RNA sequence: AUGAACGAGGAAUUCCCAGUAAGUGCGGGUCAUAAGCUUGCGUUGAUUAAGUCCCUGCCCUUUGUACACCGCGUCGCU
RNA sequence: GAAACCAAAGUCUUUGGGUUCCGGGGGGAGUAUGGUUGCAAAGCUGAAACUUAAAGGAAUUGACGGAAGGGCACCACCAGGAGUGGAGCCUGCGGCUUAAUUUGACUCAACACGGGAAACCUCACCCGGCCCGGACACGGACAGGAUUGACAGAUUGAUAGCUCUUUCUCGAUUCCGUGGGUGGUGGUGCAUGGCCGUUCUUAGUUGGUGGAGCGAUUUGUCUGGCGAUAACGAACG
């Protein structure tokens, strides 16, 4: 609806929900280093979305 | 700093094309900026690459 | 008839007036009569003197060449901005 | 009386090399009434460096330099 | 000599030793046609129609390098200091409402700036009311009045004659139109001046004389890691 997904700083996520989404992070960037073989370089709370 | 993201609402193609890529209702677009000075520190990334 | 300029293109502007030097087109429903043709324009004076105003040859015959009657509206621009403008009347 | 947030502050960023920052008040301007602003003044008063082009800009110098070519089309009548 | 350059490309307007070939702005074009040679491909000779105001030659600088070096500066950095950004709040900005929440200003070169800490004034903005402070000249009206000011009541926020009633004042000091002057914190700072800010608190700017070149131009305004040194002096900063 027009409505950008807010960043993972501005996210009030709970206990479990910051765990899933580290193991997420970190999933993302062990896929990033290992099969797209390209490191971002520029990783952090404002360059990470949380939607669904 | 470097370019500016707005939220668009896409089109629907009429071209019945089966390599026609779809189109999301909803789409982003990227405009970098070409008119500021304060680009000069990018190219320490961009020399690097092989690729270009 | 109606008076239009002689130009090339497809529209042409109608003259609400007889200009004594450039030559004009005279429009009007009329029989058909086929090119070259000597054409003379006369009108009652008082008395039923016939006075000659205008003249020329006939050109090609078709309902298709348009005239179009123009109107320009005036303002008087009162407030001036960089290319913004304010107008009244 | 009421007593809140505020537990030294992410990304990011400003000013500053000695009676200097910073702390501290005072006076002038404003001003009928008036300073959190501003312009000045004294008081207390240090750590770091005697450098560099790493970032940002700016500045010069020398070397040459007065849109070249090869890779937009088919059909239709008067 | 156009110069690059050339002891010939010299002895050329101070033009004449002998002789051969050959060029006449650029394209069309070394094309078509014809002749001739050739096994052939081709060669030799070789137009025109039409088309354009340039095509070209030497030398001189450099806008610009997507070319490389230095050098500068706590409005850049290192070593740090004290901070802002995080709290409450004061004041300027926008967004939003409001009748108005006037406005100028938007990177450093706007944002506690407009000396702008505005209860009235300021004040331009909103609502309401009052006055002419229409100078001046012309025409008309006007002394048997052109007018001004005003008690009381109605109205009014207003001891606002602002309008009416009530009729009391005033002696051309005028009034109505015509032209036409003033008055504006009204609009253009992208029409101006002045002043200010900025580039830039940079490190440059311009002249004169001498020498090279026909000239554009060059040397000066300087190669080197003492020494070369056609250059020398000024002025502003």
């Amino acid at each position: 609806d027009q409505v950008p997904a807010p960043k993972l700083k501005e996210v009030k996520l709970n206990s479990e929900e910051m765990k899933e989404a580290y193991y997420q992070t970190l999933h993302l960037m062990r896929q990033l280093y290992h099969e797209c073989t390209l490191v971002h370089a520029d990783l952090s709370e404002y360059n990470m979305l949380w939607h669904a | 700093k470097e370019s500016v993201v707005f939220h668009a609402y896409g089109g629907s193609m009429e071209d019945e094309k089966e390599d026609s890529k779809v189109i999301p209702t909803e789409c982003a677009i990227k405009v970098f900026k070409t008119t500021l000075n304060e680009f000069k520190n990018r190219d320490k990334y961009i020399k690097d690459d092989f690729r270009f | 008839p109606l008076f239009s300029q002689h130009t090339a293109a497809d529209k042409h502007k109608l003259q609400r007036f007889l200009t004594a030097d450039m030559a004009l087109v005279a429009t009007v429903y009329a029989p058909i009569t086929f090119p070259p043709a000597s054409v003379l324009l006369f009108k009652q004076k008082s008395n039923g003197m016939h006075s000659l105003i205008a003249t020329g040859h006939l050109m090609s015959v078709d309902p298709d060449r348009m005239v179009i009657k123009r109107v320009v509206l005036s303002g008087h621009p009162f407030k001036i901005f960089t290319k913004m403008a304010v107008v009244r009347y």
